[PDB]
């Protein structure tokens, strides 16, 4: 219990720091609903299971010259959790743009301090994707990849290489790509509807989409997205797997590149 | 040197100034303004800034300052570790690469104004300007550059808006709301050309030049 | 407060708003009606052919009516704030 | 094999308890009239046991302070 | 309330009074015809508990002396030592009650 | 009297109850509510909440209360200097000017509510009301007064918004955001009128008449 | 009986459990929820929560619970002072009015749920409910009642909002923001009705029906 | 509080809402209808020629309806807050 | 317990618009009472098999621990998602586990907290879905009528409240949590 | 009759003040040499006054904490 | 004098009162309100409030205050360093230059109002106004000046909004949303004119003239 | 039936109170002069009562800290 | 006359400071070996100065708490 | 020149550091056994350095609070 331990209690601190970074940044782990004590205790109580079989020996220098080590762990956590947010942003884009088609957002068109559309359709699909994530192996693969980072990039004087934050920067990237690739059928069908009801204006310029168009397009959008709700379930697979691969890639890109 | 006193005051207080002063000292201002402006085009947010855009700007500025952080590391974190350089030459050696970085992006007449209103006398060379004058000048220059980049980004989406509205109104569509038609066209322009990579690469290149 | 007094303040506010807007709405409607009359008799038209006449009319009105409009609004607001203490009860 | 520092704390507590129990049984035996055991030996062992017990109390206080502090980092 | 200290407080006051009585005994251990006095601590304590805010009984003498004095010094010495010890006990008991009452409190 | 214990024990706790009860029993409720409602008009914050409006309100209410505090000083602090008065008659001596002020400000029927719901007995005069019934009565009446002032504040900027929107509508401006044009005119009406002086002064005048 | 041991050890802990448990056992749940919901209506906060609404709710709850406090006083305190009652008989003597008061406000179906999920055996009468059952059931009933009051309060301001919006865009003012036009009318409606008296009186009288 | 009660409250609210918005909406509709009837037959038209007539119609209607719509709204609001305590059970 | 319940309450407050329920007092107190009612059987078994024997005879802080742990272990195992144990056994380098009992505390705790988080969020998002339905319908109706930029959140909030009170919300929620928490 | 918590607080503070006044006058009367008064009673009364004042302080602290915790929540 | 008690007591309290009262007593109110209003124009926020505009405003106010703070320094910090001045004449020696500075910006009539609502007697000269009168007068005058600068800033972007709208209508753009069209043109106008430089310079030159 | 947290705390407080009451009765008897009771027993029992009350106070502090730790978090 | 809160605080701080200056002068003269001054006087005056300073500390702390509670209000 | 907030603050922190260093050197020499230095010198200077440290810490806390309050207001 002395420093014969209490500097071997320096075995817990760095892995705890990395696990805590991931928890504070991860998609499900870092939700404001969880009491802060639960997240902290989960970090401590994961590292206690992972800390043995982690041969770590460093020093919390006074006026830390090894804070650049602490940085390292924090950064790796930011790598793992935050990137997994891209998969949600995608749908939080897709569904949002779907509203931007029907009628829901003409307040956001010509000008304000109130957006009012984030509550409407983006939070439908984003929490639907929340559940799709969790239902696997959602909560867990992030933690397993964190342990894998412990084993591939444990603790070192060369923590992070350049040319490797572009990977995450131009990664999304696939935020726009996948948001589209999901919302494309709905957008295309409502484009057809909008152009058709516009062509009605050729027979009579009085038909006034404000009067005719919006009630039609709202029903079309609601019914159609009801019909194309299940299409998300396969897409989320993609939407997570590829991003995992990216993380996996960078996690396994870093050791052979160091 | 300082004596187990002030060391771990200046450090913890420097960590306190980190998020505002140190982050707006270097980058992440230009990038964040450009990202927000790009979000104004293409319609609504559709990118959760508290979740994605801020982190993307954070990663991008890490990439951007990899060279200056590497040079800081070489000049200080080797020598300052345990020997022969102690927090006085360390401070100026570690200030040099960041200061060159900021001076290399500052408009050459921002510093003029901020010297002429700080009542600073002659400034002998580019290295003679102090951080007191360098900070606000760098911030103003970076705001100018961010607005320029945002304007260039607004160009093509403005073109798409006007051409789509023109097509709709010329084909007889008297009073259709061209914005909802244009938004998917905005997406198509932005994804077919692989727009995000172009944007981050162009920002990264233009940031130091 | 009584509803009689709030209706009094409301009608005073409505009449200052109407006096404030009277030249602009007046000239807009007048020029629109003139271009609409001349719209037939050469019934040629694209949509309005009256927008620019309306804009130049409101330009002229804001220049010539102008100061008395702003003075009336300022006097109303200054009197409102001056007698604000005395209307609570 | 493994250290499992909760096991180390258990070992420390067992050591403290065993030392106090030994001192107590020695006082037992001496006041009972058992020949052999001397008075200065009894008092010295009681003194050492008291010091070890205050050792344990101080370790308790500082461990509780440490835990109450690690539960304050915001996450 | 706060009459939970009343018993020991009144006991300690009666102990002080008995100290005064016994000191008077020692002082007048030589005056002719003194007829040494005392008080019954138990009975007086019960009497002051039942009603609140002390008859001077006469210590029954042994060993006459022709000066009328009946202070038999050995009895007075033992009783004075007993009373002093009981007074110190009362001090300790009141101190413990007040320590406890102020320990529970802060 | 009290003995440098409970005296200086009631003092410190009185200072503890200061920030809420004492700043919301005197003034600063009507003033701060009017300032906040005014700030809802004229668009955005345009005045830092925790700093300028709050500080200006604190100064202003000190200025209204200065006569009542003067009378409280004369009737409590000077005699409480060692002589003939110590925190027993001093209490109601220092209350009476404040009670007179609050009664002079309360609605004549909020007292009725908070008395009848307290099962309080019939009252002979204004002096017979207790602090108990007086507090909530004063708070409710002051909220009414603040909302009346706020309504009157919202009047003219409502006028400006309607006239701007009507002019745009008559000119045919289908989809222009009239708030954007009207905001500088809101400030217009608020500065040519010299609105800050008028509003500060009218609050002060309304507060005692 | 207890002997200045556990007594004044249960007193101090009673006081530490006071602010949460006792204030959320009696009232000040319903009052605070209703005021918060009322404040969502009528526009922005526009009233200093931690300053005026909390204090007004405290005074209101004092007045509402005053018969309960008087019954507890007479049946518990004075009999607890010096004679025939000491902190066990005192407990039921002081609880009985409180338990009756909470029973009168509980939904007649919350007790069912909490008694059935606490494995409680059949209940003979209203007096057989244990405090363990009656606390959370009262809390849930109180939350339901507060939300009911909340919707019923929202209704007229919803009316004002919708009528203003309809009039505006029917007149042709297609996109003037109706909240900005409506807010003075919300305040006007709530001041002509003398909204604060109606609200607090209705809350108080509801809280004993 | 059964859904019958909430529907009753909602129906009361809706009919008082129409009662409160009846004159202004109806005169706006009437002025639009009249100016449109006049719009053809001399089919001149630019876009509106009708916004200003609607403005003055709403002005006069607020002056005329005025007191009683505010009084009816006040009656509904005061009644609702007054029966607030009794609707719970 | 008291993580799942408290997370569900927090999410429920995320819906229904504004918080307007005093966290430090009422939701915390209700969650604490509800978790006590849930654990009355587990607490009873721990008491009967530890405290009565640990009091003065044949058990003292040596078998007291396992006698009091077995009930808590059984309760925790009955609640764990079956895949979390897999992850934490595969990363603790422990070998194959023959039965339900074979999992130790060092494995049981992180699996239990992860499973509790998962269950709490499944419940909480299923609770959101109807209130976002209300947002959808009200926004779409306002847009259909052309009420250009009336702020649909303000209109939705009272409708969310009656949605949550006509359906007998608080009783159904507490009852569903208690039922789900032993199934 | 009615409670008026301010009245109970005033009563408690008056009880503390009068108890301390009794103790102070008795110390006055002892050090001034008046007969009767004994040192044991003087010290006991001083200690009782100190305990009552400490109880007042602790009750104050709990009431102030309760008030500031009720006033720290959002309406 | 004071004896290292109240010294280092009033020092720490002065530090606590620094951020609010001192900053809203010297400058950085006009600057920050003008920055907020410029942010209102040009479309969305598109510049982070909590970090960059605050930092730039702090730097501007430091630069503007440097003559004032230098006078305060030469008049207190040297003569307060151990000789003939110890935090009694330090206070007024330091207040006088700041008082002159604040008087130089106060509107001539705000002082009048606050003096007349203090029942202060006649005043002889500018040296006769006390800090009690001088704080709120300076604050109100600063708000007026900030709003005037706000007009001068909104003017050109209002011109751009209206000219874009007029072109779009005449061309026949039925209901194109001119705001999205005008935002990049607003940014373009503000970058070619070199608006950040010349804006901060204009504020500075205004602020002491 | 149940653990009955309220009942358990009541039983513990009763144990402490009856211990102190019995010690006070023993001191009552001794000072009143009853034979039987001895000084050494009086002091030992009063010290044991002090120990039990101190244990109660410590448990009170830990439980109050626990309760206030639970009630501070957000929901 | 008027109140002038600032003047009242100024006077209070001058009172505290010159009370401490008197205590310091008393200590100076006593340690310097002058007639008159007694050790009881020095100790009593130094304790009085400490009590006055502590009272000032408490008043300051409560004023600062009130200030930072008043100007954390959301307008 | 000018007030030089950076240079002034640097000089103040240097004063703190060198007072600590002087105290540490004195204590070093005292425990090494070097003649001269007295014990009261060591204790007094160590406490003076500690008080300087505390004053610096309090100044830092107040300035950090001020900065974080200013940099949080919405503009």
């Amino acid at each position: 219990t002395s420093e014969q331990w209490l500097y071997w209690l320096h075995l817990y601190f760095w892995p705890l720091l990395r696990v805590l970074a991931l928890i504070s940044t991860a998609p499900i782990l870092s939700e404001r609903a969880i009491p802060k004590r639960v997240k902290l205790g989960l970090g401590i109580m994961i590292t206690l299971v992972i800390a043995p079989s982690l041969p770590a020996n460093d020093t919390p220098l006074f006026s830390i010259a090894a804070l650049w080590l602490a940085m390292q762990q924090i950064l790796i956590g930011i790598a793992l959790g935050f990137t997994m947010q891209f998969a949600f942003a995608a749908v939080r884009t897709a569904g949002e743009f779907i509203g931007l088609q029907m009628g829901l957002s003409f307040a956001t068109f010509v000008d304000p301090g109130s957006h009012l559309n984030m509550p409407v359709l983006a939070r439908i699909m984003d929490m639907l994707a929340m559940l799709l994530f969790l239902t696997f192996n959602g909560h867990l693969w992030l933690i397993s990849l964190l342990v894998d980072t412990f084993h591939t990039l444990p603790i070192g004087s060369n923590p992070v290489n350049s040319n490797a934050f572009m990977a995450l920067a131009r990664a999304g990237g696939l935020i726009f790509l996948n948001g589209l690739m999901l919302a494309l059928p709905v957008i295309t069908l409502l484009l057809t509807l909008n152009l058709a009801l516009g062509l009605l204006n050729r027979m009579a310029p009085q038909l006034s989409i404000f009067v005719i168009g919006f009630p039609l397009t709202l029903t079309v959008g609601i019914m159609l997205m009801a019909a194309l709700m299940p299409l998300i379930a396969p897409f989320c697979e993609h939407l997570f797997s590829e991003i995992f691969n990216l993380l996996a890639d960078i996690v396994s890109e870093m050791p052979i590149n160091n | 040197s300082w004596s187990l006193s002030v060391q771990t005051l200046v450090f913890i207080t420097s960590l306190t100034f980190l998020p505002a002063i140190l982050l707006m000292m270097t980058s992440f201002t230009r990038i964040i303004i450009v990202f927000g402006l790009l979000r104004n085009a293409l319609g609504t947010p559709s990118a959760p800034p508290n979740q994605v855009l801020l982190g993307l700007a954070l990663f991008l500025t890490f990439f951007i300052m990899s060279p200056v952080i590497d040079k800081i590391y070489v000049d200080a974190y080797q020598p300052f570790s345990e020997q022969k350089i102690s927090m006085q030459e360390a401070l100026d050696k570690g200030a040099q690469p960041l200061r060159a970085f900021m001076l290399r992006q500052t408009r050459e007449a921002d510093l003029a104004l901020f010297a002429r209103l700080a009542n600073s006398g002659p400034l002998q060379g580019p290295e003679a300007v102090p951080m007191r004058i360098l900070l606000p000048a760098y911030v103003t220059s970076e705001l100018k550059t961010a607005f320029q980049i945002g304007f260039t980004i607004f160009i093509p989406f403005l073109i798409i808006d006007l051409v789509i509205a023109s097509v709709l109104m010329a084909l007889g569509m008297m009073m259709v709301p061209p914005a909802t038609i244009a938004l998917p066209f905005k997406l198509m322009l932005f994804v077919l050309v692989d727009g995000w990579q172009l944007l981050m690469g162009s920002l990264a290149q233009s940031f130091y030049s | 407060m009584t509803p009689e007094s709030v209706m009094m303040m409301g009608t005073e506010a409505m009449k200052v708003a109407l006096a404030l807007a009277a030249p602009l709405l007046l000239v807009a409607l007048i020029t629109g009606l003139i271009i609409s009359i001349l719209q037939a008799a050469t019934q040629i038209n694209e949509m309005t052919l009256s927008f620019i006449p309306k804009i130049v009319a409101v330009f002229i009105a804001i220049i010539v009516a102008g100061p008395w409009m702003l003075n009336l609004l300022l006097d109303y607001v200054r009197t409102l704030f001056s007698n604000l203490p005395y209307i609570i009860g | 094999s493994t250290v499992s520092f909760a096991g180390q704390l258990h070992a420390a507590l067992d050591r403290i308890s065993d030392r106090q129990a030994a001192a107590r049984v020695q006082a037992e035996k001496f006041t009972l009239g058992e020949p052999g055991i001397a008075l200065n030996d009894v008092m010295a062992d009681m003194q050492k046991a008291s010091v070890s017990m205050q050792m344990g109390i101080q370790v308790r206080n500082k461990l509780v302070a440490a835990y109450q502090e690690v539960m304050s980092m915001q996450v | 309330l706060d009459a939970a200290l009343r018993f020991q407080q009144e006991a300690l006051n009666l102990r002080a009074q008995r100290q005064e009585i016994l000191a008077a005994n020692i002082a007048n251990a030589d005056t002719p015809g003194y007829q040494a006095r005392d008080i019954d601590f138990a009975s007086e304590l019960k009497k002051v508990m039942v009603r609140g805010r002390v008859d001077l009984l006469y210590r029954v003498p042994d060993q006459p002396s022709l000066d009328g004095n009946t202070v038999d010094m050995d009895r007075e010495r033992t009783q004075f030592a007993d009373n002093s010890l009981k007074y110190q006990m009362g001090l300790t008991v009141l101190g413990s009650q007040l320590k406890g009452m102020m320990n529970v409190l802060q």
